[PDB]
């Protein structure tokens, strides 16, 4: 939604039903910075998942303040389902969320109203007070599972070996350079699309194109050589021989190099 | 010198003169902010330096295979096994006198006899 | 060499030769040698170079 | 070198530049005419052949080594890429933004852009799944090693060219007269963009008895050298406490924040992250931004040439103000003689440009050049309404003569003398030759002396004597060169096992942590760095990472560097474990494994193979650089300098070092030397020019240097009737054939003043 | 031609060495 | 397993309400507690804006006052061109940061303008506790850092060019406290304070 900057006509009402200003009333909402590991960040970050189901359960021990994640089983069941919650910082200080929305478009002293603002709608999610990570718990059976597939990670190659064509070489040149086999593709063919349109007239009569040209001539002063020629389909020739006698090319003037009606037939 | 900072924008503190007092008070360059100087050290330049002779004494700095290890008594805990090193600062006029980490207590003593 | 430890000072540390030639050198001692070699000779080369430009 | 250039640098290069987009404007006077079209070429996977060859007549047939020697012709084979062609058009209204749409002219289609030479005994080359009667069928000599080309019927060696390595910080002290008193300069450089080198150098300008010392940086295309100050405020770090912070790591180190109160105090004024992308964006070079631009002209060049090998995307200002500020604090470690400068000759920094990476970038500028020939062609036919022949767009002989031309002739670019003609002299001068490296040399350091971190690495005894000695070195006979990894399974891996990412990074709420560069890109921080290396090295050592990978840990500076790029010279050695059934170190290979080893060696001449790679996926054997040498400590030999502690005077004098804390033990230290110094027998009683001298000469001997030279026309060759192996043989040169194919005659020699003559 | 290391000065070459030092 | 703690449920958001709106994250560059429900003259304004030639511009309340004033007042083309091939997400955050997120109160007292952090935004999730004590899973997408601007009244960039010129001479070491004291290029808390000083007064 572009939209010009430092408007003072209030044009932001009628344009904008949304309010502008941000709301504040969600800033009171705890919210925890999580830091995921690689699976759990690839499968809590999904589209084709995440449909508000509740993936697990936070377990707060209080006699050390000891945080835990008890994951369901809908998920998988290679993957650990406890987890530990590290608090990297009890205060996080300076940190909030905030979320942007799309309006809607339907219904010293020396200042500029021009500043290239670009108007979105913004609220406080809340308050971040807690940093955490999430580790996988030392006692899983599953844990294994993960450092594995961490050792899985540095283990396999992303890319893969080029191929080697085991065929005879004469069947792999024979498309090469001087083949018989002639191109069939269509990619770019400009003098196909371009040479095939061709223009054919005849000498039709001197009254018939001067009345033609001095209806362009009515419709327009300013004409050209190869405009006139696609409007009434006539030879070059035949063309140029009428227009000297009723009209001249201008050589100087602003609209030079364009064939216009004489002054002396200018105020007919 | 212990260099220190405003508390509104993290910039550096300068002295500044004041004739209400004549007391010495850092100033903040940027946001005016005054506070009460704890010593009067406002400059200090050493010719020769004596920091930087024991640089890179960590928690595991026994753990360094390439270090040489001694027999000498530390001076804290008794304990005989120790690493050793030369001075770290690459002066070309240093002196060959060797720092000893025990490894028991990460207690730091020199050979330095003159000192001593 | 990796095969002393830190701040050695030692004559073996530094490049003292102790054995001779009849009782074969030890691969420190090869090596040590092995640049004094290199040193003589690339001095000769330089040597030969400059003096041939002075002599001219 | 060539394998991984074949089987993966191809396939790189091919799809760095593999999109090729044309767009044609509408033009239109009147709206008639108002689509605009959009021309895609794209490459796809790329094929290469066996090698073969194309006549005069146009028939093409397998070409085998011994026929491209006989015929002068190139041994060579095909690249054919995948072409897809893309035509998009859009309704040209003005103002409407344009949305492109396929006309389904969507053809694709292998065609050929070139011949690549191959290397003698690569995995495209015949010679490879050859036996040994196959090689006698095909008259090609089984004692013959490959690693060379045949350009034009000529044996072609690439001679690996040693440079300096890229992204390293390098701090050196100038001259007196000069106003600048130290200089940290790094050579910023990235494998997988551009290939595009950016020197950035941070130089503390006035000298030591001076005081205003103030230290300014030369960024590219920025004529006068900036402030250090303003280029932090620039990178989004306005206040100063912060500025230092990234610089000076410890609050207690004074001396250093002294130093740097000149500094802060100099681009005073400028505080703002706008007004000091200003005052960088008004020395921009271009000479050509308008008013309200420079800002984002200025944010380019701290986006795309200001460090470009940490990263070349937005939003990572951070980190390259963190990298700033260590080169800020090295360069004042060096200046306040906490640490020396920078040894320019020390071999860790140094990297072997091989066969692949040499043919790597010339492949690269040639198949730059070719799709910019594609692109002019392309354009010319649709400017002048020509029709469209892929024949003529891509014109395979830029590729084959490119490559043809800087291998026949020494020269690589459009550095000569990097390929030479192969010595056929000897069996040991040609094994000599594919070994060899050479060190261009204008600075000032001393690259013509024996290193002490060429032990192992190069030969210490093998170099001309000419103006090339000390520049041109020889490879001891264990020391490999890596050919270089992906570093981003080992960053993914850092980053899931507790290294906290640098923005994050407060230096001091964590004083103790170490930093973690990664092919000398600082991405992080550790907390525990002992438990890290120690899982690293598990890692590596079960081969879960690639064995070429260092990893070095500088305990005394708090750093972990991992290099995993190509060029590392690195020698194998035995891995010392604690070894608690014992009480002391001892070394993980034991005697089973010697007995596995030997019986495999006896059935190659049924049990299970037991090879050097189950050595090394066992963590029994170990690849080390010189990078990782400088962190470990080496015994000589397993019996002497392993268990705890009358003597014969015959043997020579040796210390057993009083040290039991031994990492690793040599194999063996005759394999310091190279393949010449190798046939010296007894070389430890010679004096050291004397077996210079033989290493030189060697090369100059008689031998059968091939066993098939009845079928090579060869310029020049020399044979003795009656080769004889020596009485007096070394062990490393059983692995050199010097037995199968000797180089002289055990002669009577009498030592005497016999007539005078 | 050949490839020798029986080191042979080039002689009457002083040329190299005269641009080797062509500052003073 | 004994009950001796309090198990709250965590739940994921619903795809539907995810799309058409992005959650990021905001975080300010300072030593000191920054929070916008008390430090903030309300009401508050984010948007993203230009940084271009600041501290020329207007706050909210400058801005509603000069509109109730004024409304006191009326009542040959190349035909083809190479085409260089670019990803289409880093293209987007670019077009996206251009202009950078600029928060602004009523008065101007803070003006905060954010920077894009790259580093670990897409390992970033949020945990926001519910009334009932549950928790509720946000997909963070962006992380924002914020820096306060023009809070120490700073200066321009054309007079401190000639400032790096040795034409003149040393810096005075408290050169912009003069300036503060003369009252020229101050904040943008105090230039609208003036304004609004002075329409109260009429
Ligand atoms: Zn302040
Ligand atoms: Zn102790």
């Amino acid at each position: 939604e572009v939209f010009d900057g430092n408007d003072i006509e209030n044009n932001e009402t009628k344009v904008y039903e949304e309010s502008l200003d941000l709301d504040l009333e969600r800033s009171n909402r705890q919210v925890w910075l999580v830091r995921l590991p690689m699976f759990l960040a690839e499968k809590w970050r999904d589209r084709n998942n995440l449909h508000g189901q509740e993936l697990g359960k936070i377990r707060i021990n209080k006699d050390g303040s000891k945080i835990t994640l008890l994951l369901n089983e809908n998920d998988n069941d290679s993957i650990p389902h406890e987890y530990d919650l590290e608090l990297t910082k009890k205060v996080v200080e300076n940190e909030y969320v905030f979320t942007e929305q799309n309006l809607k478009k339907y219904q010293r002293d020396r200042y500029i109203p021009y500043v290239k603002t670009i108007p979105k709608k913004t609220a406080i999610v809340g308050t971040v007070c807690h940093e955490c990570q999430v580790m996988p718990s030392m006692n899983d059976p599953n844990y294994h599972k993960i450092v594995e597939q961490r050792r899985n990670i540095v283990k396999l190659n992303n890319k893969e070996r080029i191929t080697t064509l085991d065929e005879t070489v004469g069947v792999t040149m024979s498309h090469t350079g001087m083949s018989m086999r002639s191109d069939n593709s269509n990619f770019l063919k400009v003098g196909r699309e371009k040479a095939k349109s061709n223009i054919k007239s005849i000498r039709m009569p001197k009254k018939e194109i001067l009345d033609y040209l001095f209806k362009l001539f009515d419709e327009y002063d300013y004409w050209s050589l190869k405009g006139l020629k696609e409007r009434t389909r006539q030879p070059e020739a035949h063309l140029k021989e009428c227009l000297d006698k009723v009209a001249t090319l201008v050589k100087k003037g602003p609209y030079a190099f364009k064939y216009t009606l004489r002054p002396e037939y200018k105020k007919l | 010198t212990t260099f220190r900072f405003c508390r509104d924008c993290n910039n550096m503190l300068y002295p500044r003169e004041d004739k209400e007092n004549n007391r010495l008070l850092f100033e903040c360059r940027t946001c005016s902010y005054v506070e009460e100087a704890g010593s009067p050290l406002v400059y200090r330049h050493e010719l020769i330096t004596n920091i930087g002779e024991t640089a890179g004494v960590v928690q595991d700095i026994g753990s360094d295979p390439t270090l040489p290890r001694s027999d000498r008594e530390c001076p804290k805990c008794h304990s005989r096994e120790n690493v050793f090193f030369q001075s770290q600062q690459r002066r070309k006029d240093t002196s060959m006198v060797l720092f000893f980490v025990c490894l028991s207590c990460s207690h730091i003593f020199t050979s330095d006899q003159k000192n001593k | 060499l990796p095969h002393f430890s830190k701040d050695d000072y030692s004559p073996e540390s530094k490049g003292f030769v102790e054995n001779s030639y009849l009782r074969g050198l030890t691969p420190q001692e090869f090596f040590f040698h092995a640049m004094g070699g290199r040193e003589g000779l690339i001095d000769t080369a330089v040597k030969t170079a400059e003096t041939g430009y002075i002599q001219r | 070198s060539f394998n991984q250039f074949v089987d993966y640098t191809l396939q790189d290069i091919i799809c760095e530049d593999s999109t090729l987009i044309l767009e044609q404007l509408a033009q239109h006077t009147t709206e008639s005419d108002n689509i605009s079209r959009k021309y895609e070429i794209s490459f796809g996977k790329i094929y290469v052949t066996k090698p073969m060859v194309n006549e005069s007549d146009g028939v093409t047939h397998a070409l085998y080594p011994q026929e491209a020697r006989l015929r002068n012709l190139t041994y060579s084979s095909g690249l054919f890429v995948d072409v897809k062609k893309r035509t998009y058009e859009a309704i040209d209204v003005p103002g409407r933004e344009l949305k492109y749409e396929l006309i389904a002219e969507e053809s694709e289609g292998k065609v050929f852009i070139g011949r690549l030479p191959i290397m003698l005994r690569s995995k495209n080359c015949y010679l490879s799944e050859a036996t040994e009667s196959d090689l006698y069928k095909l008259k090609e000599c089984p004692f013959d090693m490959g690693g060379y080309f045949i350009i034009n019927g000529s044996e072609k060696v690439l001679i690996a060219q040693e440079r300096s390595a890229g992204n390293i910080v390098q701090v050196f002290k100038k001259a007196a007269p000069s106003p600048i008193s130290h200089v940290a300069e790094i050579r910023s450089a990235l494998e997988k963009g551009s290939r595009f080198i950016s020197t950035l150098q941070v130089k503390l300008y006035g000298r030591e008895g001076s005081s205003a010392r103030t230290i300014k940086a030369t960024l590219p295309y920025i004529k006068q050298d900036i402030p250090i100050v303003i280029i932090f405020r620039a990178l989004g770090i306005i206040p100063d406490g912060e500025i230092l912070e990234h610089i000076c790591y410890d609050v207690n180190d004074w001396q250093m924040l002294e130093m740097l109160k000149p500094c802060v105090e100099d681009g005073f004024v400028i505080q703002d992250r706008e007004t000091a992308l200003d005052f960088i964006g008004r020395r921009g070079t271009a000479l050509g931004i308008k008013k309200e631009k420079r800002i984002q002209y200025a944010k380019d060049i701290l986006q795309k040439e200001f460090l470009p090998h940490i990263t070349q995307l937005e939003g990572f200002e951070s980190r390259k103000a963190f990298f700033l500020g260590y080169m800020i604090n090295r360069l004042l470690l060096c200046a306040l003689d906490r640490k020396d400068q920078d040894d320019r000759d020390h071999f860790g920094k140094k990297r072997l440009d091989l066969a692949g990476p040499l043919l790597a970038q010339l492949f690269k500028t040639l198949f730059k050049k070719l799709t910019k020939d594609i692109f002019r062609y392309m354009q010319r036919t649709v400017e002048e309404a020509h029709d469209f022949n892929m024949k003529l767009a891509i014109n395979a002989k830029t590729i084959t003569s490119g490559l043809k031309y800087a291998l026949a002739t020494g020269n690589w670019g459009e550095r000569a003398g990097v390929s030479q003609v192969l010595n056929r002299y000897t069996y040991s001068s040609t094994l000599s030759h594919l070994r060899r490296t050479n060190t261009p040399i204008g600075k000032l350091a001393k690259p013509r002396q024996l290193h002490n971190t060429h032990w192992g690495l190069v030969c210490p005894a093998e170099t001309p004597e000419g103006q090339a000695c000390g520049l041109v070195k020889n490879l001891s006979l264990m020391s490999c060169i890596s050919v270089g990894t992906d570093p981003m399974p080992i960053i993914t891996f850092l980053s899931e096992w507790g290294m906290e990412p640098l923005e994050d990074y407060v230096p001091h709420q964590s004083p103790d942590a170490t930093r973690v560069f990664v092919n000398g890109v600082w991405h992080g921080v550790h907390r525990n760095p002992a438990r890290l290396m120690e899982t690293l090295r598990t890692l590596r050592r079960k081969g879960d990472i690639n064995p070429e990978v260092s990893m070095i840990r500088d305990i005394r500076e708090k750093e972990l560097k991992i290099f995993t790029d190509a060029g590392r010279v690195y020698r194998p050695l035995f891995i010392v474990e604690d070894d608690e059934s014992l009480g002391h170190k001892e070394l993980k290979v034991r005697k089973g494994h010697i007995a596995k080893l030997m019986a495999t060696e006896y059935q190659d001449i049924d049990v299970e193979e037991y090879t050097w790679s189950s050595l090394l996926n066992e963590g029994l054997v170990e690849y080390i650089d010189a990078e990782e040498e400088e962190s470990i400590l080496i015994a000589m030999q397993p019996e002497d300098l392993e268990p705890a502690e009358d003597v014969d005077p015959a043997k020579r004098i040796r210390v057993s070092h009083h040290a039991t804390t031994f990492t690793h033990c040599e194999i063996h230290p005759s394999m310091i030397l190279g393949v010449a110094a190798s046939i010296i027998p007894f070389p430890d009683h010679n004096q050291s020019p004397r077996n210079t001298y033989q290493s030189a000469m060697g090369k100059q001997a008689m031998g059968v240097f091939l066993t098939n030279y009845n079928v090579r026309m060869d310029t020049m060759a020399n044979i003795l009737y009656y080769p004889q192996k020596p009485l007096g043989t070394t062990r490393a040169m059983e692995y050199l054939k010097f037995r199968e194919l000797p180089a002289g005659q055990n002669a009577i020699v009498a030592i005497a003043c016999y007539s005078g003559y | 031609n050949e490839n020798f290391e029986d080191f042979d000065v080039e002689h009457f070459s002083d040329e190299e060495t005269y641009e080797e030092k062509p500052q003073f | 397993d004994p009950n001796e703690y309090n198990e709250f449920p965590l739940r994921a958001i619903p795809k539907e309400d995810l799309e058409n709106m992005r959650t990021h994250l905001l975080k300010f560059q300072s030593k000191k507690k920054i929070n916008p429900v008390t430090d903030f003259h309300l009401p508050v304004r984010l948007h993203r804006k230009d940084t271009r030639n600041l501290q020329f511009q207007l706050t909210r309340a400058e801005i509603v006052q000069r509109q109730k004033e004024i409304s006191e007042y009326k009542k040959l083309r190349r035909k083809t061109r190479q085409l260089k091939v670019l990803d289409e997400n880093a293209k987007k955050l670019r077009f996206e940061e251009f202009y950078p997120w600029v928060m602004e109160d009523f008065d101007g007292y803070n003006t905060w303008v954010g920077s894009y952090e790259a580093g670990n935004s897409d390992s970033y999730v949020l945990l926001s506790v519910e009334d009932d004590g549950s928790f509720t899973m946000i997909p963070a997408d962006k992380v924002y850092k914020f820096t306060a601007r023009n809070k120490y009244a700073t200066l321009t960039i054309d007079e401190a060019e000639k400032r790096m010129d040795k034409k003149s001479g040393e810096v005075p070491r408290w050169l912009m406290k003069h300036l503060d004291n003369i009252g020229t290029t101050t904040t943008r808390y105090d230039r609208t304070r003036r304004k609004l000083k002075a329409v109260a007064d009429q």
